């Protein structure tokens, strides 16, 4: 071998007796939780942004269609309309335009 | 077998005193720096030596 | 009332060395006058150095040259101690080219308009090889104190090229000053003392300037005392509020609710606003709808109110 390389990075938990016990890692949906949590929301509007944001992919585009997000809430009062708000609040956080329908959303955002 | 390149990059920094650095004679006697105090405020010989 | 000093037998013994002397001075006058002028000169005077170098071929400080001896941080310590004089200028740059054997010295800094070099004699570097070059272009730059080439961040405003070596700066021509009082000669007066100062430079200051200069300095300083006396905000904010495009139903709604800001309205909770008059549950979520566009979510908490 005439090129070796140096060590990867690792680790183990010392000084602990559960061996390597573990490390939190922060993605996508927990950033956008993490969002959401720091803004004023109504209980209605937490469970619809909560709902909404389950539903976010890894490369940021919503897959369940609004109506069936409606039909997820399965209550009464909570047509589109509010879901269609809660959505385009949601839209405008750290990764602005996170969170759209399609392409043509996502531009326009 | 499994690795295909190799890059390795060094970088250097001057680094200088200030309060927090550690100095220390070879008689035993160490301590940390208190303050850089200007060279006007120090004391000074006939000879104007601070 | 109180006699004056005056600036008699200014002498020089050396280039760097240098002696001043005031001759009438009161009982007390003469200790309190040589320390605040020593401490003026010593920590405030101005003078020119080196700011930044940049060599040919070189790209960091680390680095070596083919056919030169020292290292390019020798080459940088060398030129940190490099004095020189400029008459109207703060921005002058000596460039510097030379080939050969031996060392090179400021005496071969190709000759600038009005640039003079004090001590033609201080070596920056020694050439080894025959058919070995240097060339490179020194700033200099005028300045009252010491600055590192660490705390200025203005310099990145613009996108500086890699090559060009920053050297700390000094600015400070004086490098050690002493006085001692003396009894005077004068013997109409009753008892009175002189004043000697000792300074050594660099060869760039004036001894009579520096003293002026400094007793400018006191001046201006004392002239405070003679006289003592003395005895919302985001651009999206603040906005009008008819710039949502709001419906017509919800036009007249705003105006009798005492809606005119767009900052207004974020400060309203969805408990409360509904029992505002005619709002309807459907018209107030396109008014969240609208907000929502804008990133405003209803219900914000600000701190003071301008009228606009």
């Amino acid at each position: 071998t005439a090129g070796t390389p140096s060590g990867n990075g690792v680790d183990y938990q010392d000084d602990e007796l559960p061996v390597y016990q573990g490390e939190t890692t922060q993605s996508l949906q927990d950033y956008l939780m993490w969002q959401v949590e720091l803004t004023p929301f109504t209980d209605t509007d937490r469970a619809i942004a909560t709902s909404i944001v389950d539903a976010v992919d890894d490369t940021g585009y919503l897959t369940i269609q609004i109506e069936d997000i409606v039909d997820s809430i399965g209550d009464d009062e909570i047509g589109l309309e509010e879901v269609e708000a809660v959505l385009k609040r949601i839209q405008r956080f750290d990764p602005v335009g996170v969170a759209a329908k399609d392409l043509r959303d996502c531009l326009l955002i | 077998p499994g690795v295909l390149k190799i890059v390795k990059v060094y970088l250097a920094v001057k680094r200088r005193i200030q309060p927090g650095d550690k100095m220390a004679g070879r008689h035993g006697n160490k301590g940390v720096i208190s303050k850089i105090n200007p060279i006007e405020d120090m004391p000074y010989d006939e000879n104007g030596t601070p | 009332e109180f006699l004056k000093p005056r600036l008699v037998d200014i002498e020089q013994v050396s280039s760097t060395h240098a002696k001043v002397t005031l001759e009438p001075l009161e009982r007390g006058f003469g200790h309190t006058l040589g320390n605040a002028l020593r401490r003026i000169l010593l920590s405030s005077m101005p003078g020119c150095a080196v700011t930044e170098v940049e060599i040919d071929g070189v790209l960091h400080e680390y680095s070596t040259k083919e056919g030169v001896q020292e290292d390019i941080l020798e080459i940088l310590l060398n030129l940190k101690g490099l004095a020189v004089r400029v008459q109207g200028k703060d921005e002058v740059i000596l460039t510097l080219n030379k080939s050969g054997i031996g060392p090179v010295t400021a005496a071969d800094i190709t000759h600038d308009g009005d640039v003079e070099i004090v001590k033609p004699q201080h070596v920056i570097c020694h050439l080894t090889d025959e058919n070995a070059s240097i060339s490179m272009r020194i700033k200099v730059q005028r300045g009252r104190g010491y600055v590192p080439a660490s705390t200025r961040i203005h310099s990145e405003e613009d996108e500086r090229p890699i090559g060009r070596l920053l050297v700390d700066a000094c600015y400070s021509p004086v490098e050690r000053i002493a006085y001692n009082v003396e009894a005077a000669r004068v013997e109409q007066r009753t008892d009175l003392d002189k004043l000697v100062i000792e300074m050594e430079t660099n060869g760039t200051i004036d001894p009579e300037e520096a003293i002026r200069r400094a007793a400018t300095i006191l001046a201006e300083q004392l002239e405070a005392f003679v006289d003592l006396r003395d005895v919302e905000f985001d651009p999206i904010l603040l906005r009008p509020v008819d710039d949502l495009e709001l419906t017509v139903r919800s036009a007249n709604c705003l105006k009798a609710e005492a809606i005119h800001y767009i900052g207004d309205l974020v400060q309203r909770t969805e408990v409360e606003l509904l029992k505002t008059p005619n709002l309807g549950k459907k018209s107030l979520t396109e008014i969240k709808d609208v907000l929502a566009s804008r990133g405003l979510s209803l219900g914000m908490r600000l701190e003071n109110w301008p009228p606009a």
